[PDB]
């Protein structure tokens, strides 16, 4: 069986400002089968209440699907997207970059 | 609107 | 503008974890706007954006009568093609399906689509003609046989240049507000060295709908696809996408280097460079 590992891009809804509440994002695409888990982190610690988009794919039949919570960055909190998935021998951690 | 059901049974793959 | 409906589904066994879950959403473009999940404490068809909450309880039942007898289905389905394979009882498999109707900016029927993967690949698509039907491998060809028989494209057909057309138009007018409203990109160029001699130029889009965009990159007009770093569209959570390409410079080139974007919300393509 032919299985496809998730892309995963983490950032903001809006450009970031610190002080001023705004969405995390985690877009997990590209990835077949369709279980997957996402965890948001914040200062490594998962955060509680994620919501996640319907699952649906696309022309090439690879899923995606927006984790999001909403968040108020500042200058020194770390936020990341911790992702497994069955091609994944372990988690896969990408930091948010308010640059990417 | 998805596509309807037939009078009869629908046809599985 | 041209505009499109599609449904997708997704039928997903589970041995030793239950019945396999059958999932419906249905999108007007890059709009979702209802749900179907066999997993719900009480599956029913449920509403996924505004314009169409206005239609009445008779509409949210045949939804629902349609997706509950879809899920038995392809419960069946699945069993059928795990044979087809010779597959054992024990994995996990998934049939998906995707079908609607494109519509050209006269509101007129452009073509229609109906396609379906096995664990990820094709398996049977119904061609253009919306009469025959091309079949990946020999067990698509077992269903092909099946609905063949069962004169199942001339009911896709019936479908995909009837009720589609009609009820994609129906919410195209319902939700004209957004459906028919394309929000351009906001666009910025920024700029950070990677080292003494070379330097990153960033080409941001943000904001737009519907997610078609092009992004590109030029050296003295010259197109730089193979050293230009470009992430997938990505949705922001707002109804709009996200999307940028990068390039590393020579520090000093950089007034040599322009970011075109085209999008259907813009007039005219744009041209941007890096502002210091």
């Amino acid at each position: 069986m032919i299985q496809r590992t998730p892309k995963i891009q983490v950032y903001s809804r809006h450009p970031a400002e610190n002080g001023k509440s705004n969405f995390l994002n985690c877009y997990v695409s590209g990835f077949h089968p369709s279980d997957i888990e996402v965890d948001l982190l914040k200062n490594g610690e998962r955060i509680e209440k994620v919501e996640h988009s319907d699952l649906s794919f696309s022309k090439d039949w690879s899923f995606y699907l927006l984790y999001y919570t909403e968040f108020t960055p500042t200058e020194k909190d770390e936020y990341a997207c911790r992702v497994n998935h069955v091609t994944l021998s372990q988690p896969k951690i990408v930091k948010w970059d308010r640059d990417m | 609107l998805p596509e309807p059901l037939p009078q009869g049974q629908l046809t599985a793959y | 503008g041209s505009h499109s409906m599609r449904y997708f589904y997704t039928a997903m066994s589970r041995p030793g974890r239950g019945e396999p879950r059958f999932i419906a959403v249905g999108y007007v473009d890059d709009t979702q706007f209802v749900r179907f999940d066999s997993d719900a404490a009480s599956p029913r068809t449920e509403p996924r954006a505004p314009w169409i909450e206005q239609e009445g309880p008779e509409y949210w039942d045949r939804n629902t009568q349609i997706f509950k007898t879809n899920t038995q289905t392809y419960r069946e389905s699945l069993r059928n093609l795990r044979g087809y394979y010779n597959q054992s009882e024990a994995g996990s498999h998934i049939i998906q399906r995707m079908y609607g109707c494109d519509l050209g900016p006269d509101g007129r029927l452009l073509r229609g689509h109906d396609q379906s993967a096995y664990d990820g690949k094709d398996y049977i698509a119904l061609n253009e003609d919306l009469s025959s039907w091309t079949a990946a491998d020999t067990a698509a060809q077992i269903t092909q046989r099946k609905w063949e028989a069962a004169r199942v494209a001339e009911a896709r057909r019936a479908y995909l240049e009837g009720l589609c057309v009609e009820w994609l138009r129906r919410y195209l007018e319902n939700g004209k507000e957004t459906l028919q409203r394309a929000d351009p990109p906001k666009t910025h160029v920024t700029h950070h060295p990677v080292s003494d001699h070379e330097a990153t130029l960033r080409c941001w889009a943000l904001g737009f709908y519907p997610a078609e965009i092009t992004l590109t990159w030029q050296r003295d007009g010259e197109d730089q696809t193979q050293d230009t770093e470009l992430v997938e569209t990505r949705p922001a959570g707002d109804r709009t996408f996200q999307k940028w390409a990068a390039v590393v410079v020579p520090s000093g080139e950089e007034q040599r280097y322009t970011c075109h974007v085209q999008h259907e919300g813009l007039p005219k393509p744009l041209t941007l460079r890096w502002e210091p």
